[PDB]
């Protein structure tokens, strides 16, 4: 049912993503066929030549509650090369205050706009062949597709009024959209919530778009943890050369730690296991200090022109620690990660959760997904980061090699 | 013919227009043979004369093949190349023969004067004008137009593809049970039934292959098991690499070391054991091809053990697709590692092996989980699945190395197999400082201008040393520091560093290193029955640091 489209464009300069597609296992190009074969029939995408020199990936993922296979398109390449993305959508700062927060998918809305004719050629990939018998099958884009940050640009109008009679009857809910999905934030009771969340589903459900109780955010009950500083009777020189250099470190974070005091224990070439007792002096100190590390940290400001990074550390016994900045230490935010029931033998199931965990809390706080830096082989994290990715969004991400240290200043 | 297909909308780059490259003068032999050519092609359909309007022009050669006296055209499209669109990319992989399906009967079929059987886009001929010069510059030569893909132009490998699998398309719908393989001019037919249907099948497609414009050779001129295809030798049930010669040579160059390496790499795909490892280390600095290399005794000895495994010819089995895919990995050697992949206990599919990372400090385990991921990677590829595998690597060891490791790891299933030499970690560092050891307070200096430096400790028993180190870095000192500490300490120590980069280094519990010195504090560390290492800041009031300070950096400012 076409519409007068959009016309997108391009950066200047830019041009098209030509980003190789990763190989897909037998389970999943069965299921990206049978999927694109059906789109085909309902006009959402069509074949294409080789004419076409654009390529952006693509995977099949299962959400939770789901065991139907899902098309997931990388486009990050083309997100970058787009915005456009010009009119963009205002983030509410209520969001992060909100005593709940429900996610609820709309893409399967984007497939009624028809894309801009002269745009189309941009959106093309690939269902990739095993052992390259046949060469892949090649399709782009007649509708908004899932995964663009150019589509919830321009649905944005007719979003707007599909939400306009639920908005008027709930001034105090927040809605937030994010690429396909919808943040819907309220500090009603949960029962009222989940009976809010339901009545926009039928609204949505007006609109050709079933919504299916999503995963359920309390932001509320969101609290940086702090650095945790120990807590002894008798302390060695290990103990204090170990509480020396975490604070010596946090100082380049919260301005108000001091160490002289500490530091004036540890003199002398003592054997690391030697008790020593800590002078009321540096009983203050420490005290202090752990007030300060319990407030959040003077100076760090969010800034919109420049991007989230995130850092992630693997603690062990299925535990994760992270943090998000914009500038090095100048922490925006701290969190904590502990394995679900289930994972108990799964580092990349692991990383995979506390990441998309992460990207969702960066969403809500600043409609924004932060930059990773991943404790983990490229390689391993290309082979299996679908096997348990659930999201309809990609972050950008680059691997790391941990220091040693970092684990252990945020060690709990 | 040309195939009735329609045409694939082609163009320049945006802002660009066609070539306009003027035409060298040609000799008059080379002009006869150009017309005659031309008059052939231009009978066929495949070129057509042209206007004068058409301002475009790409030059024209003739060249003729040795052991006869018969002439070829040449066109040089380097022009028209770098002003026509960029396209997609004609496979992302060539088929590999471990991935072939099992089929009775299977049939080559190439597609004859492929590209010529092809029409071009109309809008776009006018871009493919050449010239036939006159003799001597005479006057206007005579002009033509590809009507079809030319030989040589940068669209014609990716559109005669695309033709194909279009055309491909609605026998493949209606006979799914059939498999066809792409590849360039050629197409590969396979299927599960009595040559009789599987012959009436191939004429079938050959029919319909020959309604769209393109020939194809009939039965009796359809090439035979053995095919020699792409390096491989492919026979209905195995396969092999194409007969490998071992040259037999006293004084070996660059050049011949490299292709040997070449051609051992090559059949490590089926044939295993081959270890490359000592060759490859021949070919650094190089700085010469035809400069003649000696073999150390190391590579005499590989190069007789890879004789000795190519001696015996070896073959591999095709895919079944109902049963699992099982990898095997057995450790060669320092950072050598085989693989061998089959369905069938020891009926290989595929061989393999693994030598990465430039010893950046490491550990068999790293090892044999990074050879775990690439053979991984190729089973997706080539499989669309990934083995179950059989490592050398108690459960234990691989449990206890992962779980304090500070990077995310992971294998597939897997199954411990009792094939030496088995994986294991050589030593490890304590979780809290040893009581009644010695502690030394190791620190290390170096001046960036003179790059001289000293290295030493200062320990809680009140010994100490300092030692002085020429041509030296900050890292070097700090690492040559808890070298010392280890030689001068015994059994149980507990050694306090600075030094972030030694700590990250030891911490990983390596066994191999570029660093000659590394390798000294590795040795060092599997002697020792105890090792704690702490880390403190460095400047600061902190008692044994601030010390060390004073001895390794006076000096050396
Ligand atoms: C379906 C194609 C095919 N399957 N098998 C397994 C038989 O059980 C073989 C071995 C003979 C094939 O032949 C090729 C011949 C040539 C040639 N020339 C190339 C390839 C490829 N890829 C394949």
């Amino acid at each position: 049912s076409p519409i007068e489209t959009v016309p997108v464009k391009l950066k200047p300069g830019m041009d098209g993503p030509k980003v190789k597609q990763w190989p897909l296992t037998e389970e999943k190009i069965k299921a990206l066929v049978e999927i694109c074969t059906e789109m085909e029939k309902e006009g959402k995408i069509s074949k294409i030549g080789p004419e076409n020199p654009y390529n952006t990936p693509v995977f099949a993922i299962k959400k939770k509650d789901s065991t139907k296979w899902r098309k997931l398109v990388d486009f990050r390449e083309l997100n970058k090369r787009t915005q456009d993305f010009q009119l963009g959508i205002p983030h509410p700062a209520g969001l992060k205050k909100n005593k709940s927060v429900t996610v609820l998918d709309v893409g399967d809305a984007y497939f009624s706009v028809p894309l801009d004719e002269d745009f189309r050629k941009y959106t093309a990939f690939t269902i990739p062949s095993i052992n390259n018998e046949t060469p892949g099958i090649r399709y782009q884009y007649n509708v908004l597709p899932q995964g663009w940050k150019g589509s919830p640009a321009i649905f944005q109008s007719s979003m707007t009024k599909i939400l306009e009679p639920f908005r008027k009857q709930n001034p105090d809910i927040v809605i937030y959209q994010y690429m396909d999905d919808l943040y819907v934030g309220s500090d009603l009771e949960i029962g009222q919530h989940r009976t809010k969340i339901e009545e926009l589903r039928q609204h949505l459900l007006r609109w050709g778009l079933t919504t299916p109780m999503g995963y359920e955010l309390h932001p509320d009950k969101w609290t940086v943890q702090p650095i945790v500083l120990p807590e002894k009777d008798s302390w060695t020189v290990n103990d204090i050369q170990k509480l020396v250099g975490k604070l010596n470190w946090a100082s380049q974070i919260y301005p108000g730690i001091k160490v002289r005091q500490l530091c004036k224990l540890l003199r002398g070439t003592k054997a690391l296991t030697e008790v020593i007792p800590l002078t009321e002096e540096a009983e203050l100190e420490l005290a202090e200090n752990r007030e300060i590390l319990k407030e959040p940290v003077h100076g760090v400001y969010y800034d919109p022109s420049k991007d989230l990074i995130a850092e992630i550390q693997k603690q062990g016994q299925g535990q994760w620690t992270y943090q998000i900045y914009q500038e090095p230490f100048k922490n925006l935010k701290t969190g904590k990660y502990a394995r679900m029931r289930g994972a108990h033998t799964n580092d990349v199931k692991q990383l995979t959760e506390a990441v998309q965990k992460i990207t969702t809390e960066s969403i809500v706080i600043w409609g924004k997904t932060p930059k990773f830096k991943l404790p983990i082989q490229k390689e391993t994290w290309e082979t299996w980061w679908t096997e348990y990715w659930q999201a309809t969004w990609i972050p950008e991400w680059e691997f790391v090699n941990t220091p040693p240290l970092v684990k252990l200043w945020y060690q709990l | 013919p040309i195939s009735p297909i329609e045409t694939v909308p082609v163009k320049l780059k945006p802002g660009m227009d066609g070539p306009k490259v003027k035409q060298w003068p040609l000799t008059e032999e080379k002009i006869k043979a150009l017309v005659e050519i031309c008059t052939e092609m231009e009978k066929e359909g495949k070129i057509s004369k042209i206007g004068p309007e058409n301002p475009y022009n790409t030059p024209v050669f003739a060249i003729k093949k040795k052991d006869s006296t018969k002439w070829r055209k040449l066109v040089d499209f380097r022009e028209l190349n770098k002003r026509t669109q960029d396209f997609w990319e004609v496979q992302l992989g060539i088929p590999h023969p471990a991935g072939l399906k099992k089929n009775k009967s299977v049939t080559v079929l190439d597609v004859g004067d492929a590209y010529f059987s092809v029409p071009l886009d109309e809008d776009f001929r006018k871009y493919t004008a050449f010239t036939i010069p006159s003799i001597n510059n005479e006057t206007p030569g005579i002009r033509y137009q590809y009507n079809v893909l030319p030989q040589g132009w940068k669209g014609s490998p990716a559109i005669f593809q695309s033709s194909m699998t279009k055309i491909l398309e609605p026998f493949r719908k209606q006979n799914p049970d059939i498999v066809i393989y792409q590849y360039m001019d050629d197409l590969y037919v396979g299927s599960d039934l009595e040559i009789g249907q599987h012959r009436t099948k191939i004429e079938e497609l050959r029919q319909h292959l020959l309604r769209w414009g393109l020939t194809t050779p009939d039965k009796k001129h359809q090439k035979e098991p053995p095919f020699l295809w792409m390096g491989y030798e492919l026979h209905p049930d195995k396969w092999t690499v194409q007969p490998i010669v071992l040259p037999e040579k006293d004084s070996w160059t660059v050049n011949d070391i490299q292709k040997l390496v070449g051609k051992l790499n090559w059949a490590s795909q089926i044939y295993p054991g081959i270890k490359v490892r000592q060759l490859c280390k021949l070919l650094r600095g190089t700085k010469a091809l035809t400069e003649v290399i000696p073999l150390t005794e190391e590579a005499e000895l590989e190069l007789a053990e890879n004789r000795e495994i190519l001696k015996e010819p070896v073959h591999g089995v095709y895919y079944d697709p109902s049963k699992d895919l099982i990898a095997e990995i057995q450790k060669q050697g320092q950072g050598q590692w085989t693989y061998q992949i089959y369905q069938e206990p020891f009926k290989n599919l595929k061989t393999g092996k693994y030598a990465r990372m430039r010893g950046a400090h490491t550990n068999d385990v790293k090892q044999l989980t990074e050879a775990v991921q690439k053979i991984t990677t190729e089973s997706i590829v080539i499989w669309g699945k990934t083995p179950k595998f059989k490592l050398p690597i108690q459960k234990e060891t691989w449990e206890t190395w992962w779980t304090e490791y500070w990077q995310a790891t992971w294998i597939p299933e897997w199954e411990f197999v009792n094939t030496p030499p088995l994986v294991k970690l050589w030593y490890q560092l304590e979780k809290e400082p040893i009581v009644g050891a010695e502690t030394f307070y190791v620190d290390g200096a170096a001046n960036r201008e003179t790059k001289l430096g000293k290295a030493g400790y200062v320990t809680n028993r009140g010994r100490q040393k300092v030692v002085t180190l020429t041509d030296t870095t900050n890292q070097k000192t700090e690492l040559q520091a808890i070298y010392l500490a280890l030689q001068d300490s015994g059994l149980e120590v507990n050694i306090v560093t600075d030094s972030q980069y030694a700590l990250g280094i030891i911490q990983a519990q390596p066994d191999q290193s570029e660093s000659e010195l590394v390798n000294q504090i590795i040795e060092q560390l599997i002697k020792k029955e105890k090792v704690y290492l702490a880390w403190v800041p460095a400047h600061k009031g902190i008692g044994g640091n601030e010390q060390v300070d004073k001895l390794v950096s006076a000096g050396i400012r």
